[PDB]
């Protein structure tokens, strides 16, 4: 059993922020980058650090598609563009999903049981890792 | 969305929009015009298309099914919902699941002992 | 299949721009001399929203013989002179003294009126409220008003910043079909089906 | 005399009643004329045969009431007839005391026209016309019924209000705060029951014969057949199959009223030669065009974007408090489900540490509102506010209704 | 995608409790976990915890009972800004033991 | 040597090359100034440091652990 936080909505408006004190750390970074999120319930904005944020940029997220955002893990997700949009294009190759249900945050726990042997086979065999 | 493509105009990317396209597909028991959804446009230079070929795009799956040339006749309206009933063994289930791919080891013989919590 | 090879002229080709295309046939061809001058001589554009100013009040009016007075209404509701765009744009009495003396009879049946009179400044005045005559617009023209007062009680109440929150729907033009979203090839007006379509190409497309 | 008159000024219909009645006798405000010439009195409208080729001219305009001789006719026939309704009668009116009900925006000179008649022709002792929304805060003087509908889940007077009131003429959004109204953050909606009415003239000229001769069957057919999406306009057009309504015309030589008839109903097995009109789209497709105008094709930017800009012009303390307390008043309220859509479109816009709470009245919003504006009468606060005779004689005409009964003095 | 239908509802990660632990040979070494185990923030969450439960119990325990209720938050000048700043320092009660 | 940093001064374009940016570590109980050399500094740019950190740095091979 393990608890986990996940904040999870509808893109409104995302913005970078950019410190105008160089550091000597860095040529160019951000400081922050601040996010809005749009769900049924109510509405919230965000401030995330660069990294959460390059990979945001690596999921391609738009202003307007629904991404899952977890705190513990800090991955992010896009589930699929917001379904009012879908209405925007004649042809479009992106599936649409409606607009999550609860306020913004939410908080759950897991209570899975899982097998000793299923421990060692994950752990004999990895599945983390980029390399080629 | 199925047809005959008569017409198919693409831009190049312009500060008013990212890219603006309108494909012309024609049918016998109707006709009308689609503004393309980007990555569609996308799709349609991706793999080149070639005016007044019956073609059949996905909306869903997002690719394109080219049946021939105008070979076959349109046979009416553009959009049509239609299901596909798709006829998959239990060891045909049993082999994806276990792999990477496992539609490989299908035909290739290598399934090589898939696990029993698997199944 | 794909093909891994692709022959390509130099000064033709761009990768920017991807073009392909294919009793008497004649394409159509506008004979109006305002629409050859006009196109010559040339986020909602502001023509059509003066359009949707027309149609939504004559939508807004009750009774046909009301209608060809209103675009006067609303082109000094605009400010923008009445006949140019009265010209421009295509859209689309009430007192008399036997009237009166009529709802006099249809009144006359029960009352309980007491008449007592004395000339004075104030009953002059009040003879001339109680016989008006005056349209709307000739108070608009009357300088007893203050321009900031117009400017205030018209121009001011309208939302300046917000001009759209809600996302927005297109629909089809005939039954509102949203599950196929297809233009029209002449008007590029959405139809949803053939049938609409049919239904289309006759009274309701004028461009054609 | 100590109850006063409550009269409420309508386009559609003026409501005017006793202070001591529970409800207000309604009196339709226009004057009809048949096309063979024949004109009949605004109650009388409903009493004549022949709806087909009815002339509407009323002395209420879109802005305001320029004439006030048909007005005041229409005036002399509600109060000076003790037999068209029951129980209420006037001999003169010198003692008694009248509660008007004006359009906030209303112009300072028709204003000084008003002022001018009721004060020297009616001979009304003490007089006190406000806006419909400054009566609001006195809901909690009384216990009342109202159905209370919260947007998030699944003295007497208070000083903090938001009302939203639709009309015939249009809808006003109207910020209140100390039970005075805020004319800085006054938003003005053009939607009104006019493009309801003629919309649905248009749209039934399209799918079926014109009907814009005839404003009243499409009136009553809006009134009675008419609803709003609960969900989406996508849920409700998928299910226009589902659910559709056919009404059948009123012939002039039997019905002068038609009838509503579910499908799913069977207790009208009577037959008859008439023809029935079917309505599906024009059900979930008119009453859309508040949230979203382009169904309309109109560019109008919507209600919620009007509430959001009416929050944006008050200051940041006062905001969360106002959407803590709305009051939805007037007809176009009446429709069904729109309540709940208005709060949760709403709701859906507010960030999530603010919660939005509407207040409906239970029944028909307007006869509320003629109570709630009664109920201001029997407010000692009425005693202090109210103006007396002698005191606009001494002033001038304008000075009475520029400073007190004005606008502009609250700005 | 028929298997892929909902999991993280009650998928655990498995990866964020250490029990893939043979991974951590590559990067990381003996002594930097030793003393990163033993540097550990813990106990100074505890004391910002502390500290900000007194101004929280101060409201709580006088305007506490009129202050979350929605009776007295529907129209108060004073009243609602004590209720968001209450269910504004309650979010960051819990915050910092996430 | 492991200890939190204060600040860290790398100077570029006011001469050039390596211009000998110092660095101030603080421990609880000690804190000192140290100089960086060009090779320090160099590798100093890999796995940058902002300061306002808790690092470690061997002292045979000046490999830098970000704690
Ligand atoms: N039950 C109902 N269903 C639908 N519309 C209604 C209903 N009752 C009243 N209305 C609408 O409300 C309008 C009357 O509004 P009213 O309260 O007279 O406002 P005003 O103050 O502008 O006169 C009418 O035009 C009518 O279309
Ligand atoms: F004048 Be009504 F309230 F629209
Ligand atoms: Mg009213
Ligand atoms: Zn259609
Ligand atoms: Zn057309």
């Amino acid at each position: 059993k393990e608890t986990k936080e996940v904040y999870e909505g509808e893109v409104t408006e995302l913005t970078p922020e950019d410190a105008e004190n160089p550091l000597g750390g860095y040529g160019k970074t951000i400081s922050h980058v601040i996010v809005g999120l749009k769900s049924a319930k109510g509405t919230k904005t965000l401030r995330l650090d660069p990294t959460i944020y390059e990979s945001i940029q690596r999921e391609k997220v738009s202003i307007g598609d629904v991404i899952y955002i977890e705190a513990n893990t800090g991955a992010v997700k896009r589930v699929g563009r917001s379904d009012a949009y879908a209405t925007e294009f004649d042809l479009e190759t992106e599936e649409y999903v409606p607009l999550p249900k609860g306020e913004v945050h939410k908080k759950k726990e897991i209570v899975q049981d899982v097998t000793l042997h299923d421990l060692d086979v994950a752990n004999a065999r990895p599945q983390g890792g980029q390399d080629v | 969305i199925e047809g005959e493509v008569v017409e198919i105009q693409i831009d190049r990317s312009i500060t008013g929009g990212h890219k603006q396209g309108k494909l012309t597909i024609k049918t016998t028991d109707m006709e009308t015009i689609y503004e393309l959804g980007n990555k569609m446009i996308d799709g349609l230079t991706k793999e080149k298309v070639l005016a007044g070929d019956v073609i059949s795009i996905d909306k869903a799956s997002g690719k394109i099914t080219k049946l021939g040339r105008s070979v076959q006749c349109p046979e009416g309206e553009l959009q049509k919902r239609k299901t596909v009933v798709h006829t998959v063994s239990l060891h045909e289930i049993d082999v994806i699941n276990s792999r990477t791919q496992g539609f490989l080891a299908l035909f290739t013989g290598d399934t090589g002992e898939i696990r029993s919590e698997v199944r | 299949m794909k093909a891994l090879v692709e022959e390509i002229d130099k000064k033709t080709y761009n990768p920017d721009i991807y073009f392909t295309s294919l009793s008497r046939p004649v394409k159509r061809i506008n004979y109006s001399l305002a629409d050859l001058e006009a196109r010559l001589y040339t986020r909602y554009t502001q023509q059509e929203i003066l359009q949707s100013d027309r149609r939504f009040m004559e939508l807004n009016t009750e009774n046909f013989s009301d209608l060809p007075n209103v675009p006067t209404l609303l082109s000094d509701l605009t400010g923008v002179p009445r006949d140019r765009i009265e010209s421009t744009t295509k859209p689309i009495w009430v007192l008399k003294p036997e009237t009166l003396r009529e709802i006099q009879l249809s009144y006359k049946s029960t009352k309980l009126p007491k008449p007592k009179r004395k000339n004075t400044n104030r009953i002059v005045a009040l003879k001339k409220v109680l016989s008006s005559k005056r349209n709307l617009h000739s108070f608009l023209d009357s300088a007893l008003l203050n321009l900031m007062d117009k400017n205030v009680i018209y121009h001011n109440v309208y939302n300046k910043r917000y001009f759209k929150v809600l996302p927005l729907i297109t629909t089809c033009s005939i039954c509102g079909g949203y599950d196929s979203i297809s233009s029209c090839v002449n008007c590029g007006n959405k139809i949803c089906s053939v049938s609409c379509f049919k239904l289309h190409n006759e009274t309701r497309c004028r461009n054609r | 005399e100590t109850p006063p008159i409550v009269i409420d000024n309508g386009s559609y219909e003026i409501k005017f009643g006793p202070s001591t009645n529970k409800k207000p006798f309604r009196a339709l405000n226009a004057l009809a004329k048949d096309k063979f010439g024949t004109s009949y009195l605004s109650n009388h409208i409903k009493n004549i045969k022949d709806i087909s080729s009815i002339t509407f001219r009323r002395p209420h305009e879109l802005g305001q009431l320029t004439l006030w001789e048909l007005e005041s006719c229409i005036w002399d026939y509600c109060l000076f007839n003790p037999s068209e309704f029951d129980g209420f009668d006037l001999k003169e009116g010198k003692g008694h005391h009248l509660v008007a009900s004006e359009s906030c925006m209303t112009l300072p000179e028709l204003s000084k026209h008003a002022d001018q008649v009721i004060f020297e022709e009616y001979e009304f002792d003490s007089l006190f016309k406000s806006p419909v929304a400054v009566f609001v805060p006195f809901t909690k003087s009384y216990k009342g019924e109202m159905r209370t509908i919260s947007g998030k889940d699944e003295s007497d007077y208070h000083d903090f209000q938001l009302v939203i009131d639709s009309g015939f003429n249009c809808t006003w959004i109207i910020p209140v705060l100390k039970g005075i109204p805020y004319y800085k953050a006054v938003k003005k909606l053009d939607i009104g029951g006019r493009f309801l009415t003629g919309l649905l003239k248009e749209t039934l000229s399209f799918r079926h014969y014109n009907m814009m001769d005839e404003t009243i069957l499409v009136n009553n057919i809006k009134e009675q057949c008419l609803f709003v999406s609960p969900v989406s306009y996508f849920d409700s057009f998928k299910t226009k199959d589902k659910h559709a309504l056919e009404y059948v015309l009123p012939d002039f030589q039997t019905s002068f009223l038609g009838y509503v008839r579910n499908p799913r109903k069977e207790n009208v097995p009577l037959p008859e030669d008439a023809q029935i009109i079917t309505l599906t789209d024009e059900l979930f497709t008119i009453p859309e065009t508040f949230f979203h105008p382009e169904i309309s094709q109109i560019t109008k930017p919507g209600i919620v974007e009007a509430i959001l800009e009416s929050l944006s012009m008050l200051p940041e303390i006062v905001r969360p408090l106002m959407v803590g307390n709305i009051v939805c008043t007037g007809g176009n309220f009446n429709l069904p489900n729109f309540a709940q859509r208005l709060a949760a479109e709403l709701q859906r816009q507010l960030p999530t540490d603010w919660t939005c709470h509407v207040s409906v009245p239970e029944g028909d919003c307007a006869l509320f509102g003629w109570e709630v504006m009664s109920q201001f009468a029997k407010t000692d606060s009425y005693r202090k506010a109210r103006v007396t005779r002698e005191e606009y004689y001494e002033h001038g005409p304008d000075w009475c209704t520029k400073h007190r009964f004005g606008y502009q003095n609250w700005i | 995608k028929l298997f892929k239908k909902n999991n993280q509802v009650n998928r655990v990660d498995l990866d964020f409790l250490n029990l893939v632990f043979t991974l951590n040979d590559k990067d990381l070494t003996s002594y930097h976990a030793e003393e990163i185990s033993k540097l550990t923030c813990v106990k100074n969450f505890v004391e910002e915890v502390n500290k900000l439960r007194e101004t929280n119990k101060q409201l709580q325990e006088e305007f506490g009972e009129a202050s979350f209720l929605n009776f007295q938050d529907a129209n108060q000048y004073f009243k609602y800004s004590n209720k968001q700043k209450l269910e504004g320092t309650v979010d960051m009660l819990n915050f910092l033991k996430m």
